[PDB]
């Protein structure tokens, strides 16, 4: 049995931590809703 | 039960102790989850239920109470912010410039964050706090890095 809690609001954070990269990436989506990298 | 607008836990008691399986966003008194969080079964809000209204297992979304409200779209140029909701522990935004899925039916916005999977659900943010999409569905690339798709309804 699965219930919800409440952790907060949606909001943007003014000088919020900054990370990650951004990859271009080639990918495929199968009928079951999974990615898999082409190439 | 709560109906607060908001980001929530998804929880169980089924296994050891309390579990967090995902997260979602309430809006508009729609709660908004990925469907591999839930696999599409009824949740309880306090004394409440919330029955699955909309679902798609190719889109890994589900809606309940009522049908998917979010619909803010990535800009292609800005940072966001993942509001993160790890098991255990507080909510905190990150925020990131996200790369691309480039796919034969167009590219998604995506974001190389790597968090436990029972951060799956939280919501992605623009500027504007709009919540551009859930977290959680991805792929694993060369080096290991996990790296997951801005994953986002249609509203009907
Ligand atoms: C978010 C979501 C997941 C899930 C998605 C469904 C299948 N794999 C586990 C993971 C796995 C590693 N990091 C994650 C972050």
């Amino acid at each position: 049995d699965m219930y919800i809690e409440r952790a907060g609001d949606i909001t943007w954070e003014k000088d919020a931590e900054v990370t990650g990269n951004s990859p271009r990436l080639d990918v495929a989506l199968d009928e079951s809703g999974d990615f898999s990298l082409v190439e | 039960g709560e109906t607060t607008d908001g980001v929530y836990r998804v929880m169980t008691r089924r296994l050891l102790g309390s579990t967090q399986v995902g997260v979602g966003v309430m809006q508009e008194g729609v709660f908004h989850t990925m469907w591999h969080v839930t696999k599409g079964a009824a949740l309880r809000s306090g004394e409440g239920r919330l029955d699955p209204y909309w679902g798609d297992v190719k889109q890994d979304l589900v809606s309940y109470c009522g049908p998917w409200k979010l619909d803010a779209a990535w800009d292609g140029l800005s940072e966001v912010q993942l509001l993160a909701v790890p098991p255990g522990e507080r909510a905190k935004n990150i925020q990131t410039l996200p790369g691309i899925f480039k796919t034969k039916d167009g590219d998604i916005g995506a974001v190389a964050l790597d968090y436990p999977a029972g951060t799956s659900g939280s919501p992605i943010l623009d500027k504007c706090g709009r919540v551009i999409g859930l977290y959680g569905n991805g792929v694993v690339i060369k080096n290991g890095s996990y790296v997951s798709a801005i994953t986002q309804g249609k509203r009907e």
